[PDB]
């Protein structure tokens, strides 16, 4: 295997986890 | 009864509790839907505690031994105080902190043994989780990682360890955990771990964001997925070799493991870890409902589901016990009659092995192992080898290894995040009501100031010797603390509060006024049973010599697991974690009536 398979499960979370993150503090952002 | 002055112009008055209840619209979170309230309920009582350290108790003791007690204490014991913790979260509309504080000034020690608590528990709760996630992230490969060890130089050979002992053993030990020798060997962080671990937090962080208008949408998916996946496993197991035969050893228990002092101990601890029960969560959920909703038809609910699910679960865990010991008997069996057939050059099966070995009688150079099933099912696991080393390598012998895999840490995940909604509830509210932070800060800032600072006391279970540091809060230390709360909020409740007082609240929110059965419990049995427990804790489990299972691979029957006393410096570690929260009650109040006189 070239690359470890977790880590490209683990960043894919990850990614959407911050995106989620990121987006649900603008939306308390601008309902405030 | 004791003597409490001017309790009201502290509480709000029934009236108050009326109309406030509009007044309570933007001052306080409410829950959007009840359905949204009973599914955080069902996760916080139903998810990891009730499904995860259960089976536990139930593969150590006897299978259906420590089940009894357990179902005993449930009802006895745990349906009086989760009415209690119900219906005054209702009634005086605030949260632990709030609650406590409001019965008397003194014991305000209640609502932050309460947070220490709910913190430490999540502090746990997090790293298992870390752990699911790790393994639910190695679960999208077809041969699954576990399923074998890396080839050695000859390549003929595998690593030593996973020769010795097995591939999930290797995996579990060697590439997840890195484990040292002892708890005194501590290594450097496991990068991987740390990596896992922020994941968590972060998964935690974005569903409790904002509250309880960001758990309530996610208790959806959280408090369904994991049933609807465990009834899955339940059909899986039930249809798996050899299930039946674990079933039965469930429900064939030994007496003698009942009239044991330990089994009942454990079960009244563990009542306390079914339903969340002193970490002060349900008090707060309870407190965002209806002033005129049924809590006694909830606190029923929640425990008739709470103790049917208990049994559901071993049933499931004890399917997979007896599934991998018929293998296991059937492989020695299997090597027995090759070892003969071998050596006698010869027909060797079943009822023939017995009966032609007795012929056959090389029988001396012949080395034949003891095949007894029985023996399989009564072999204990190792703590967390349940769910890493019995169901990781029974899924490995399931025909699409990786879909259930994916399924079961999916599960575990789900009800673990569910559970954690209730713990991080626990701490982030008293936290508010202490006023600690400014508060033109928003919710999200305090939110994320706890999910950063547990994450950084999270990095001591991220070592080398972290699964031992781990196991140390799986000890009466993370035990005493929940006794002496339970014991002290069923205490303030009925003889500070007063049960007749108490009584007519309830009176005025369902309709009617508690029954005999709730009675005779709330006021002596539900409170003996309490003080007979943790006296039994402090005279059996506590007056123990602290031992753990260490993993040496240099160490003689090396697959055998070897039992070794904790260091001394430990007993620091074990006094502070059992005190911290325990002399918190006693402590604040005595600072209460130092400073008013
Ligand atoms: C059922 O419970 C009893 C009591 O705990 C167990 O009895 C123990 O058996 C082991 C093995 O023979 C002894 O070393 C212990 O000293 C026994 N304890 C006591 C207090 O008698 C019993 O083993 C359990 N179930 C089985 C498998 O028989
Ligand atoms: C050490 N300790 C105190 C523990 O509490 C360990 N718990 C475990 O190792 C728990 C496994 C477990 C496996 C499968 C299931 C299923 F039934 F959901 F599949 C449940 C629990
Ligand atoms: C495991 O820990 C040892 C130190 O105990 C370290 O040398 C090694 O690089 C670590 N990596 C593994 C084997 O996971």
């Amino acid at each position: 295997p070239p690359v470890s398979i977790w880590l490209i499960v683990f960043g894919v979370v990850m990614g959407v986890i911050v995106v989620g993150i990121v987006i649900l503090i603008f939306t308390g952002i601008r309902d405030r | 009864v004791l003597p409490n002055p001017g309790l009201d112009a502290r509480i709000p008055s029934l009236a108050e509790l009326e109309t406030i209840e509009q007044e309570e619209a933007s001052s306080r979170p409410k829950w959007d839907n009840k359905a949204q309230y009973m599914l955080t309920c069902l996760g916080f009582c139903v998810g990891l505690g009730n499904v995860w350290r259960f089976p536990y108790l139930c593969q150590s003791h006897g299978g259906g031994a420590f089940m009894i007690p357990f179902l005993i204490l449930l009802v006895l014991e745990g349906i009086p105080l989760l009415y209690l913790e119900f219906a005054i979260g209702q009634r005086l509309r605030r949260g632990s902190l709030g609650v406590w504080s409001s019965i008397h000034p003194a014991l305000k020690g209640l609502g932050l043994a309460s947070m220490l608590t709910s913190f430490m528990v999540g502090l746990y709760y997090n790293t298992i989780i870390s752990w699911i996630m790790w393994y639910l992230f190695n679960s999208f490969q077809e041969p699954l990682p576990w399923s074998d060890c890396p080839l050695n130089e000859n390549q003929t050979g595998y690593v030593d360890e996973c020769a010795r002992s097995s591939p999930v053993d290797y995996f579990w030990y060697r590439e997840t955990l890195n484990i040292s020798t002892s708890i005194s060997d501590s290594g450097s962080i496991q990068w991987w771990m740390l990596l896992c671990l922020a994941c968590a937090w972060s998964v935690l962080y974005m569903c409790t964001i904002r509250g309880i208008e960001t758990t309530g949408k996610a208790v959806y998916i959280t408090s369904t997925l994991p049933y609807v996946v465990l009834t899955i496993f339940l059909i899986r197991g039930l249809t798996l070799k050899g299930a039946t035969n674990g079933i039965v050893f469930l429900f064939t228990p030994n007496v003698t493991e009942l009239a044991q002092p330990d089994t009942w101990l454990d079960a009244g601890a563990q009542v306390f870890f079914s339903f969340s029960l002193a970490f002060g969560g349900l008090i707060s959920f309870s407190s965002y409902n209806s002033v005129h909703n049924n809590c006694e038809k909830d606190s029923v609910i929640v425990s008739i589901i709470n103790g049917f699910t208990s049994v559901y679960v071993a049933i499931v865990v004890y399917s997979v016990i007896g599934f991998r010991a018929t293998q296991r008997y059937d492989d020695c069996f299997s090597t027995n009659i090759l070892t003969l057939i071998n050596g006698f050059d010869l027909n060797v099966t079943q009822e023939n092995f017995v009966d032609m070995q007795q012929r056959c009688n090389a029988y001396a150079q012949l080395v034949f192992q003891t095949c007894d099933i029985n023996a399989f099912l009564s072999e204990a696991v190792e703590g967390t080898g349940l769910a890493f080393i019995v169901f990781t390598e029974a899924i490995t012998k399931m025909p699409l290894s990786p879909l259930w895999s994916v399924l079961f840490f999916i599960m575990l995940f789900c009800l673990g995040l569910s559970s954690m909604f209730g713990n991080m509830e626990g701490v982030v509210v008293p936290l508010q009501d202490l006023r600690v932070i400014p508060p033109k800060w928003p919710k999200e800032v305090l939110t994320g100031l706890i999910c950063l600072g547990t994450f950084l006391i999270g990095f001591i279970f991220t070592l080398n010797s972290g699964q031992y540091w781990l196991s140390l809060l799986d000890s009466y230390a993370g035990s005493i603390p929940l006794l002496i709360i339970a014991f002290c909020e069923m205490f303030s409740v009925v003889y500070v509060y007063g049960v007749d007082r108490f009584n007519k609240d309830i009176e005025f929110m369902i309709g009617h006024k508690p029954n005999i059965f709730w009675q005779v419990t709330w006021r002596v049995v539900s409170p003996l049973l309490m003080l007979i427990i943790f006296l039994f804790f402090f005279v059996v489990e506590v007056s123990q010599e602290l031992t753990y299972s260490i993993w040496d691979p240099g160490y003689e029957e090396f697959p055998k697991s070897q039992k070794i006393s904790y260091p001394n410096w430990v007993y620091v570690v074990v006094v502070i974690v059992a005190g911290v929260p325990s002399l918190t009650i006693p402590g604040y109040a005595i600072y209460k009536l130092i400073r008013n006189h």
